[PDB]
Parts: C-alpha cells; sequence; structure tokens
C-alpha cells in the first residue's frame, strides 16, 4: 500500500551538434505524470496521465521554470564534469539526477533519495539522514565541499520530507482510480520440446499493477535461480506490466518443477505445477 | 566510458488473435549511453507510425525505453524489432515470436 | 512538483 515520486533527469552532451539534450520525467510509483524534452516544440512541461491534468495554469508555468533551470544546470555540469575529469572537447557525456521520496502504507514518510550519476556511474548521493553526501571519487568531494559550503543538503531535506510528501499524497488522491489500484498477475506456463529430450517451461505473469513481482522456478522445492532464464519486467502499454521466466529441463520431469509468483494483489503467493 | 547492452524483448500487449487488432511492443532496457535506434518491422521493412516512451532509467542509471504501434496479428506477416547501439557490431534483430 | 534550489557540481 505503499508509494513514491520520482523525477528523474537526464542531459546528454553533443559536441558540434547543439546544446545538450535533456529529458525529464516524473512518476507517482510506476506511472509516469509528466515529461519536458528540450528538443521538443512546446518547450513546456507536459502532462502524460489523465489525473495531472486538471492542474491549473500556476502549476503548469511553475513546473516549466523548474525543468528549465534543471536544464540549465545540468548545462554548466557537463562543461564543469569535463574540467574535473581533464576529458576533451569532442566526446559525448551523460548526467543523469535522480530524487524523491516514499512513503508507507499509511502516507507517511520512509525515506527521501536524491542521487546524481557521471557516464553511467555514481557521482555523489545524500546519505539516507538527508545531511550528508556520498561521494563516489575525487572529483565528486570536490563537489560535496562546494555544496556543503552552499548548505545543499538543508533545501534538499526541506523539500524531500515535506513539499515531496505533499505533493505525492495530492496526486495519490487525485489520482486514485489509476495510482491505488492493484491488478494481480494472470499467470500460466507454457512448455514447448526443444528436442526430444528437452522441454522449455517458461512462468508467466500478465496484466499486473504495479511493477514489483517475484517470479521463481523450483526443482522439488529447491529453487533453480542459476539455471532459470529472468527478462525485465516490462510495460504492457496499457497501464500494467509483464514478465516471464524460463528453465530447460529434461523431457519426464515437467511434475518436479514449480513457478511461485508473488505480487501485493494477490491475497496469497500463488504455486503452478504441471500435475 | 561505462557501455551496457540493451536486453532487446518484442511481444504484443494482449494475446494475440489472427485478425484482431493489437499492439506490437519493442522494449529495450539495461543500456548505456542513451543514444540507440529501434525499428519495428513488418516483413522485413520499417513500420513508420511507430511511438516511443519518454526516455527514463532505472535504479543502476541504465536506460529504457518502449517502442510501440498498433498491428493486426495474421498467419502470414513477420514481425520484428531491429536495434542498434554502441555494444553491438551489427544491428540485432528480434523477431516476434507469439509461441512463447 | 519538482525541486528547486538544485545547484550545479
Amino acid at each position: 500500500g505503499s508509494h513514491s515520486m520520482r523525477y528523474f533527469f537526464t542531459s546528454v552532451s553533443r559536441p558540434g551538434r547543439g546544446e545538450p539534450r535533456f529529458i525529464a520525467v516524473g512518476y507517482v510509483d510506476d506511472t509516469q505524470f509528466v515529461r519536458f524534452d528540450s528538443d521538443a516544440a512546446s518547450q513546456r512541461m507536459e502532462p502524460r496521465a489523465p489525473w495531472i491534468e486538471q492542474e491549473g495554469p500556476e502549476y503548469w508555468d511553475g513546473e516549466t521554470r523548474k525543468v528549465k533551470a534543471h536544464s540549465q544546470t545540468h548545462r554548466v555540469d557537463l562543461g564543469t564534469l569535463r574540467g574535473y575529469y581533464n576529458q576533451s572537447e569532442a566526446g559525448s557525456h551523460t548526467v543523469q539526477r535522480m530524487y524523491g521520496c516514499d512513503v508507507g502504507s499509511d502516507w507517511r514518510f520512509l525515506r527521501g533519495y536524491h542521487q546524481y550519476a557521471y557516464d553511467g556511474k555514481d557521482y555523489i548521493a545524500l546519505k539516507e539522514d538527508l545531511r550528508s553526501w556520498t561521494a563516489a571519487d575525487m572529483a565528486a568531494q570536490t563537489t560535496k565541499h562546494k555544496w556543503e559550503a552552499a548548505h545543499v543538503a538543508e533545501q534538499l531535506r526541506a523539500y524531500l520530507e515535506g513539499t515531496c510528501v505533499e505533493w505525492l499524497r495530492r496526486y495519490l488522491e487525485n489520482g486514485k482510480e489509476t495510482l491505488q489500484r492493484t491488478d494481480a498477475p494472470k499467470t500460466h506456463m507454457t512448455h514447448h520440446a526443444v528436442s526430444d529430450h528437452e522441454a522449455t517451461l517458461r512462468c508467466w505473469a500478465l496484466s499486473f499493477y504495479p511493477a514489483e513481482i517475484t517470479l521463481t522456478w523450483q526443482r522439488d522445492g529447491e529453487d533453480q535461480t542459476q539455471d532459470t532464464e529472468l527478462v525485465e519486467t516490462r510495460p504492457a502499454g496499457d497501464g500494467t506490466f509483464q514478465k516471464w521466466a524460463a528453465v530447460v529441463v529434461p523431457s519426464g520431469q515437467e511434475q518436479r518443477y514449480t513457478c511461485h509468483v508473488q505480487h501485493e494483489g494477490l491475497p496469497k503467493p500463488l504455486t503452478l505445477r504441471w500435475e | 566510458m561505462i557501455q551496457r547492452t540493451p536486453k532487446i524483448q518484442v511481444y504484443s500487449r494482449h494475446p494475440a488473435e489472427n485478425g484482431k487488432s493489437n499492439f506490437l511492443n519493442c522494449y529495450v532496457s539495461g543500456f548505456h549511453p542513451s543514444d540507440i535506434e529501434v525499428d519495428l518491422l513488418k516483413n522485413g521493412e520499417r513500420i513508420e507510425k511507430v511511438e516511443h516512451s519518454d526516455l527514463s532509467f532505472s535504479k543502476d542509471w541504465s536506460f529504457y525505453l518502449l517502442y510501440y504501434t498498433e498491428f493486426t496479428p495474421t498467419e502470414k506477416d513477420e514481425y520484428a524489432c531491429r536495434v542498434n547501439h554502441v555494444t553491438l557490431s551489427q544491428p540485432k534483430i528480434v523477431k516476434w515470436d507469439r509461441d512463447m | 512538483a519538482a525541486g528547486i534550489g538544485i545547484l550545479t557540481v
């Protein structure tokens, strides 16, 4: 019954092909609700969920200003990190920032986060106390020093423990039919021979929300984790998710294998069997 | 630099039934850096009316994207997703297999 | 609603 709001921002330098590409998106749990793309015509923060559309002009003007301000900061950051790492003008680099807050079933604060990455790797992140920083190499220590001198953690903490949770609750209320739902997975297993001595057993979960799910195979009750191909949970495109897990088994042994499904919409975890 | 290969999945939104309109998805996840080319194919030809999701990333910073188009499955027509990325020496083609 | 007071590195 637990929820989260997260904003994700990516900027990519493109030396000689314009100013950096900037993309921003916001989510409540697994549902996207807003986006911004610097290469789009509108130059506005735009709705991506029907329940956010009701926010008035002040909201959209305000979110547009903020997201443009984020974009400008990341543009500066790209030049700064080049200097910190002594990198050349010519190559393309990526900065990513994500932040947000988590609340429990009662919608009270659990934790917040605010993290940054340069070229695919941790750079700097607020620690769980929201008062100090973890800096992942020496360039990030420079950033820590400047951010500590500027009292950045204090204003981030006021947002993460206050504003962030307050807007999350508002979204959860306004978007309740979409966001407070739980759709339990529809499960089945398929069987296809891959030769006359081996068969693929694939355990499927379809049409579920939220995205979080566990799929496992057992053989005589022993977990088969090293032998299981597990795909990334994937969007169906309609607001729900899909996932499967497969094992290749000697023909004749099917009845030894069971698939186990855990999801918050199930009243009990499921066990699917071949007998 | 860090480079991470796209994990590619091609599938329909709903269980596919010949003659019944549906949506064809190509979900690419787990990649880095973010520049990627993804086409949906019908009998090897690029489908031009394809839409895609806004770029986002997972907890480990790797990117994901969903490309999608409306389609009506038949017995004869073959569908695929073609993906290129810096980690791939040539485009990777993954065929839609409805019998998974 | 997104944050304010985000600084450059």
